[PDB]
RNA sequence: ACGGGGAAUCAGGGUUCGAUUCCGGAGAGGGAGCCUGAGAAACGGCUACCACAUCCAAGGAAGGCAGCAGGCGCGCAAAUUACCCACUCCCGACCCGGGGAGGUAGUGACGAAAAAUAACAAUACAGGACUCUUUCGAGGCCCUGUAAUUGGAAUGAGUCCACUUUAAAUCCUUUAACGAGGAUCCAUUGGAGGGCAAGUCUGGUGCCAGCAGCCGCGGUAAUUCCAGCUCCAAUAGCGUAUAUUAAAGUUGCUGCAGUUAAAAAGCUCGUAGUUGGAUCU
């Protein structure tokens, strides 16, 4: 009843400043571990704070023994912000991605087509 | 060619309901109802070859 | 006319084998009737054969042990793959256990085993049974 | 355009006649043996076994030091041996063709839990598949039809979570024992 | 129709590549460079399907735009950018320099090699010829063109040039003894001998090898790239030495590691 | 006799496609002429309009009166007899109303002792016969 | 009739199909002519005419969904006026912007794969099973089941929690809480004369209504219609209509036939075509 934390797959990446590995997580009896707890093992066991520690795609396998997802173990935190997707950011909460959508930006350019100097800055 | 009579038949006749039966298995439990009828059964078979639905 | 003098000798020990006849005359002879010959008898089915010289086309006498079911021309000489002779056997041969398919190759005239023993394709010339 | 598949292919193939007796009491017969659901489980083990005994015939009318044919043959009578249907000590591909259908499904995850005891009957082996209660090694198996191999045939357990090879009582036997 | 075509579906790209169909439609169309698009490998897909340095084309980007990447000793920023049969891939950051060699299954091998073997590559010479007062050119597999060439170099001689000056340091003459690599057909990727070249004027001339095993095969003249002087090659080979096992012996092989290795 | 000759290909080639004319269903199918005569036009299925109630009688062998509608198809106007199948059905349907007819199963051949009819009702009102007949559905109102 | 890769049975040979995601071509309502440009006779460029068609203050102006969605129409015949650039790639002056390409989606039975609708009694029974001593008598040793007297155990369909998944998300997977005894959490579709598996059982109808692919059934004791019961075929799938393949050795190259069943020209020359005697180490 105890999550164990493995990583099957290890790479140093110094190009983009990372570690890159594979994780299987052992969960016989609990539910998919959240990726908190994987991130809080995963700092415990390669001695890091857990903010430059980036997991996802975590699938459990039928049966409910092992779940396998990757991982990534950044340099620092700044190298992250600079590497990592800006959707991954986001769970984390160092990103905000834009309030508007596809439709009402494509209209507001299709708008901004229609007008020819400084008043295509006065549409919305 | 007349066309008053149609469905005559269909219209005279006594309508009888179906009387209410305990459901019927299905699927795996069908065939093995049926494979026990028809091959662990040899009771009724002394060798004349009856039909399963011979009712004389 | 008399074309393909190889089908007349081939219908001629035929017939001559379904009338229990212990010889049959051939003519007139031919070098590829004379190699049929020699790849019939080389598997016993045959015996021997006598080439009668006359000075323009030769007879054979051919003794005829009661051994033969059936020999065939194939015509015309299909030219025959090393990689289609299977599909040949199973149309002409009446099992896999005997009979032989007479082909004709670059090595010379013999049977469909020997022609993929040595490695050859060629054209069909008939069979026997 | 997709970046998808459309590879598919149907696993079975229905009798050219549809009703004649003698078919039909053999299928019967292997679906009460086997424990079956339709006549499309049989002719599903069929159209396998008659794809096997293709491949064997149009590698026997090859060259035997063909080495197509040596490769394939191997390949073939190595895939047979190890799910179990062929003896190891008869590998050629003549013994092919003495396959019978029995063979093939004797191999299925049902007949081997049946025959393993750690079911009643053949159809109390299906429903313990399905029930999620058999894993084979380590993972649960939940398809009948899975085709044991030599070497996973001695790790057929029965579960770590199931009651029967678990130990924590199923969804009825907490209620009854709720209502003490 | 109207003018080039500037996408690659997936499935029409290249096979040694070693693509999978459900990944996307597209594949990455190689921009146009010294190498031809069915026989180059994108940097791309050595960045990410082989090495697995980055995990989407967006951090190959990254990995590129960083200035990390150097080809024949020139940072290439392009990710479609063509590398090739023969091209130095040097990675300084990570201290490994790479070769694009043919492995023996018509697929471009990572191999690494060590950086004193980096500071050059063999490159084939297409043609010789004299232009602009008399001055002898000489164009390479690479689309290099190097001028004042050595008089005794010929065509489908290869050269070995300095990667940092880009000068001729040697050449290999085209001639029966010599070893020779297959960049293309069915015996691509394949290292043996050249025994017998046979002329057809009109026509394309073809050129018979032997392995080290004695295996003989034979391709067309184009198709033929020599590696080293006799038996000996100039450069590192893969871990396979250019032998073509059989899938017998492969089998074998294979069977074999499975049985001492647990 | 037929001939046997390496390179008589043309010949027997030129021979068979000049004797599948004699084919009855390859010149059907090939000719054309039956497909302009087909009311459905290559079709499976038409849709028509109900023209009026029509009693065929029988093939002489046995007596009846087979409840069969004239209908007329919406895609080239065509004038149809389609039966209709099973017995009360006839009220089902009424004068001038679509209906989905299909053939009768013997690919423009007349199908027992129905004389000239090979089309069949198949539904009326965008509702199928089958299921007005079992009480599934109810005509729309 | 867009071509090809290729697709529908395997005896061997073939017969059909290929609008359709890959390659090549063509077209952008129909023609025609052009500008720019490396590249277009480009149409999400322009200029005319032809056919339709939008606004108009009647002077004029503006059009091209065989792009994604959506409408109408045509029909036997085909989906949402959704989300996103996270992936695959492409484009740009560009690591940063954009992409109805493409990716992702509450009612898609085109089709393909896996796979529930149940698994285990004391009991009377028609039974049988190793020498059963008895037609009046050990039958949870082995099995079947008329069951208005039984019993516990198992589980997922479903409803919900934890956000695993993902660019916010649904789905599969995972863990929890409920969730089965007419386990009413109730399997259907076509048949029961033959071909062809399975009732000359009962009631009604009485050549009517209807069934029936074909042969036939029905004219007051219908094995065939309309129904009840029972039975069997496949089964979350079955029926029907068409086109097509095998069956068709009823197109026959393999491999048909031509005296009388359909069939050799009234006869003979004859060019092309097809075929052509022995013989060379």
């Amino acid at each position: 009843d105890t999550v164990t934390i493995r990583t099957r797959k290890f790479m140093t990446n110094r190009l983009l400043q990372r570690k890159q590995m594979v994780i299987d997580v052992l969960h016989p009896g609990k539910a998919t571990v959240p990726k908190t707890e994987i991130r809080e093992k995963l700092a415990k066991m390669y001695k890091t704070t857990p903010d430059v520690i980036f997991v996802f795609g975590f699938r459990t396998h039928f049966g409910g023994g092992k779940t396998t997802g990757f991982g990534m173990i950044y340099d620092s935190l700044d190298y992250a912000k600079k590497n990592e997707p800006k959707h991954r950011l986001a769970r984390h909460g160092l990103y905000e991605k834009k309030k508007t959508s596809r439709k009402q930006r494509k209209e507001r350019k299709n708008r901004m087509k229609k007008v020819r100097g400084t008043a295509k800055a006065n549409v919305g | 060619g007349s066309l008053a009579r149609a469905g005559k038949v269909r219209g005279q006749t006594p309508k009888v309901a179906k009387q209410e039966k305990k459901k019927k298995k299905t699927g795996r439990a069908k065939r093995r109802m049926q494979y026990n009828r028809r091959f662990v059964n040899v009771v009724p078979t002394f060798g004349k070859k009856k039909g399963p639905n011979a009712n004389s | 006319v008399r074309m393909n003098v190889l089908a007349d000798a081939l219908k001629s020990i035929n017939n001559a084998e379904k009338r229990g006849k212990r010889q049959v005359l051939i003519r007139p002879c031919s070098k590829v009737i004379v190699r049929f010959l020699t790849v019939m008898m080389k598997h016993g089915y045959i015996g021997e054969f006598e080439i009668i010289d006359d000075h323009r086309a030769g007879k054979i006498v051919v003794n005829l042990t009661g051994r033969l079911n059936k020999c065939g021309v194939i015509s015309p000489r299909f030219d025959v793959q090393l990689k289609d002779l299977e599909k040949w056997q199973n149309n002409l041969l009446p099992s896999r256990q005997f009979g032989f398919i007479v082909l004709t190759t670059s090595a010379g005239i013999m049977d469909h085993e020997e022609a993929r023993r040595k490695h050859t394709g060629g054209k069909i010339l008939g069979f026997f049974f | 355009p997709v970046a998808r598949s459309w590879v598919c292919r149907k696993t079975y193939v229905t009798p050219r006649r549809p009703f004649e007796k003698s078919r039909l009491d053999q299928e019967l017969k292997l679906i009460g043996e086997y424990g079956l659901r339709n006549k499309r489980e049989v002719w599903r083990v069929k159209f396998t076994l008659a794809k096997i005994r293709k491949a064997a015939r149009e590698l026997l009318t090859l060259d035997e030091k063909d080495p197509r044919r040596l490769f394939e043959g191997n390949a073939l009578l190595r895939r047979l041996v190890r799910i179990g249907v062929l003896d190891e000590g008869k590998m050629k591909l003549d013994y092919i063709l003495g396959l019978k259908i029995e063979d093939f499904l004797e191999r299925r995850l049902q007949t081997q839990v049946f025959k393993l005891g750690l079911a009643k009957s053949i159809h109390h082996a299906r429903v313990l598949i399905r029930q999620r209660h058999i894993r084979v090694r380590k993972q649960v198996v939940n398809i009948p039809s899975f085709i044991v191999r030599l070497d996973s045939q001695k790790h057929i357990d029965f579960s770590l979570r199931s009651p029967y090879g678990g130990g924590r009582p199923g969804r009825v036997k907490r209620k009854n024992a709720k209502k003490g | 129709a109207r003018g080039p075509k500037k996408h690659l579906k997936r499935v029409a790209a290249p096979k040694h590549w070693m693509l999978d169909k459900l990944t996307g439609v597209f594949a990455p169309r190689p921009s146009t460079g010294p190498h031809k698009l069915r026989e180059c490998l994108p940097l791309i897909i050595f960045l990410r399907n082989r090495l697995k340095y980055a995990l989407t084309g967006d951090e190959v980007k990254k990995i590129c735009m960083q200035r990390f990447i150097k080809i024949d000793g020139k940072v290439r920023t392009d990710i479609t950018y063509p590398a090739g049969f023969m091209d130095v891939i040097s990675i300084d950051k990570t201290g490994e320099n790479f070769r694009l060699i043919y492995d023996t299954k018509g697929r471009f091998a990572v191999h690494r090699i060590t950086p004193e073997e980096a500071k050059y590559k063999l490159c084939k010479v297409r043609k010789i010829f004299v232009g602009t007062k008399g001055i002898p050119h000489l164009v390479t597999h690479d689309a290099r063109t190097i001028r004042y060439p050595d008089p005794l170099i010929k065509v489908n001689d290869t050269i070995q040039i300095d990667l940092e000056t880009g000068k001729i340091t040697d050449f290999i003459k085209f001639d029966t003894g010599n070893l020779c690599m297959v960049t293309g057909g069915a015996n691509l990727g394949r290292i043996g001998v050249i025994t017998n070249r046979e002329r057809h004027p009109g026509s394309f001339d073809v050129v018979h090898v032997k392995d080290a095993n004695g295996n003989s095969f034979a391709t067309r003249l184009s198709n033929i790239f020599v590696i080293g002087k006799g038996n000996k090659p100039w450069i590192s080979l893969p871990r396979g030495k250019g032998i073509r096992l059989t899938i017998a012996e492969e089998r074998d092989k294979r069977l074999a590691a499975k049985q001492s290795s647990g | 006799g037929k001939c046997r000759g390496l390179r008589t290909a043309r010949k027997l080639r030129s021979h068979r496609r000049d004797q599948k004319w004699h084919d009855k269903q390859y010149k059907k199918a090939h000719l054309g002429t039956a497909l302009k005569a087909n009311p459905f036009g290559g079709a499976s299925h038409a849709k028509g309009i109900v023209l009026e109630k029509v009693g065929v009688e029988a093939k002489q062998p046995n007596s009846a009166i087979r409840k069969c509608v004239r209908v007329q198809l919406i895609k080239n106007g065509k004038k149809i007899t389609a039966f209709v199948p099973n017995d009360g059905c006839l009220n089902f349907i009424e004068e001038n109303d679509e209906v989905l007819v299909a053939g009768f199963g013997r690919k423009g051949h007349a199908v027992g002792d129905i004389p000239g009819v090979r089309f069949k009702v198949v539904k009326v009102a965008n509702v199928s016969l089958l299921a007005l007949y079992k009480g599934k559905k109810e005509r729309p109102r």
